[PDB]
């Protein structure tokens, strides 16, 4: 139960070198989860330093074998496996191949910034999304989407490469009522509040915007070049919280909790923390923001 | 670079050209600039044997006729 | 000088396990040659069969290490990677599959049958031509040339319906500055010389060349392996075309060198010709006629 609730926040367990805060017999399941937001190189430098800071026979050999096996690195972009190519092991480095050529492979267990319609995923080469560029295959309002994962607490992050001073949106996506509205959440820097709407497939247009009371979304800055936006989601039995903080601004803590939820999910077995399996609601609207996986900072986030 | 510009002319000029025994050129290529030719100091020319006797193992000249049109 | 010859005639050297008789220093510099007549799966199989009877402990592992490192592993299908990935040399399998991903594979120094509008060629993962199929987008195709003195090469007829296949070699004439070609016609029961051009559907100046004995009786069919022998001397070249396990299909002809020839070293493009649409000609470098070791 510790690990699945931890798995929504990748962005925390590693952060500013806090994988070494954890202990043995627990970290191997953390790399075995399917909820981690990160592209692999930020994970693997933390797995290398986890096998550091003890001095790393007996248990230590297959401990390193089990950590790296649980590291998903044989689906990497292959240009980045020449980086940190070590002469220690290739029985579990195994392919870095094969599954790549003939396209049957393990689950990615990563996902975000998916691109469809007027959006494409710019891979680093193997499988992984690290960018979504606003493409023009053919400046109109639209949206995009992610996938499902049973979350209690998530801390998935954003980075900005170039923005033209704002003009972007955030939020989540939930399927909680009888016949499939797919209520979403639509934070803007323009209409001073939360203007949550609804989804009926059809990604090129959004429908049924609704201004919402209950935000603290004040507006010191204009979302300059190179910002990191932390999206925090807390799942309770009656509401879903979100947080859109900005990380080295001593400000900009936008917060809300959404409406009532009809279903609930309980894995149970001595905790009743609810799951909902939300989708993300990343959004880009201008030729501009390419977004994607942020870098994993230098010092700390809320772990001390 | 150098051999690339060379291969894009040698592979199409010599293969469609009148063969070696029939005609003989001094230089295979031709200058453009007036001041360039003045500085080169070599005679550009050609020697034509129309009825050069064909050697064995060489392509015979065709005898193409237009026929009824005469054009 | 011995392994300059043996690299060119590696078609039959690696067919009847004749490389087994070669010594440790011998096959190391023979494998380092740029003229080997095989694909690297059969190179690896022949190398491992060689290591079985002499070698395969630290020195022995290093001797094996030198044998594998001269083999390029970057011209595989992934299926041939995953059937013989022995867990002792797999560091080589990674350095060669990464240059597969980055498309900077080393020069295969083999002959790939060049793709053109009438002879498609399809590969299995690597740079080696697996099969050569006649399509439409007499017609001929050249494989890459080698500087040879005694070379051997051949292909197996996977499928044919009219059996009109011409086998021969291409020689670059330098005395008259032409590209005249020589092959064999089973229909005329004699060797035929012509010439080739840049568009590969033309063979001009059809000319009979007598003086060679031809013994053929039936058309080429499925499952027939053909072996071509070239042997350049100071004034002429031996040209033999035969069919394996068939005494009734053998021919040899003495063509005079138009340019008489280092010890008779000359660049020769392998030659093939076909008409039938759908004829598949597998490029098989004589998969081992095994010496049955008692």
């Amino acid at each position: 139960e510790a690990i699945r609730i931890l798995a929504g926040c990748a962005y925390a367990l590693f952060s500013g070198m806090r994988h070494l805060e954890l202990g043995p017999k627990g970290l191997q399941l953390l790399l075995l989860q399917d909820n981690i937001q990160l592209d692999e190189p930020q994970i693997y430098i933390c797995a290398n330093a986890w096998l550091a800071q003890q001095g790393v026979p007996g248990v230590q050999r297959d401990m390193a074998m089990a950590v790296y096996r649980s590291i998903r690195f044989d689906s990497m972009s292959p240009s980045q496996i020449q980086v940190c190519r070590d002469p220690l092991l290739d029985s579990l480095l195994l392919e870095a191949c094969l599954r790549k050529f003939s396209h049957l492979e393990t689950k990615p267990r990563v996902f975000p910034w998916q691109g469809n319609d007027q959006f494409t995923v710019e891979r680093d080469g193997g499988l992984y999304p690290v960018l979504l560029k606003r493409t023009s295959r053919s400046l109109i309002w639209a949206w995009t989407l992610g996938d499902s994962r049973l979350i209690n607490e998530a801390l998935w992050g954003i980075e900005v490469v170039r923005t033209a001073k704002g003009r972007l949106h955030f939020g989540i996506a939930v399927e909680d009522k009888t016949t499939q509205s797919r209520q979403v959440c639509y934070l803007d820097p323009a209409e001073k509040a939360f203007v949550t709407g609804t989804i009926t497939n059809e990604p090129t247009a959004v429908s049924y915007r609704t201004v919402q009371p209950g935000g603290d979304v004040r507006w010191y800055r204009r979302l300059c070049d190179g910002d990191i936006v932390i999206v925090r989601v807390s799942v309770t039995t009656s509401a879903i919280h979100l947080s859109i903080q900005v990380l080295k601004s001593r400000s900009m803590r936008a917060s809300y909790m959404l409406a009532l939820r009809s279903p609930v999910c309980f894995p149970g077995q001595l905790l009743q923390r609810p799951f909902l399996a939300i989708w993300p609601f990343i959004e880009a609207v201008n030729i501009g923001d390419t977004l994607g996986v942020a870098e994993l900072q230098v010092e700390a986030i809320d772990i001390p | 670079s150098t051999g690339s510009a060379a291969q894009q002319v040698l592979q199409e000029i010599q293969q469609f050209n009148s063969p070696r025994y029939f005609t003989r050129a001094s230089v295979a290529r031709v200058p453009h600039s007036s001041s360039l030719q003045q500085k080169l100091h070599l005679p550009i020319g050609l020697f034509i044997r129309p009825l050069a006797p064909i050697r064995p193992g060489s392509p015979t000249v065709p005898s193409v006729n237009f026929g009824n049109c005469g054009v």
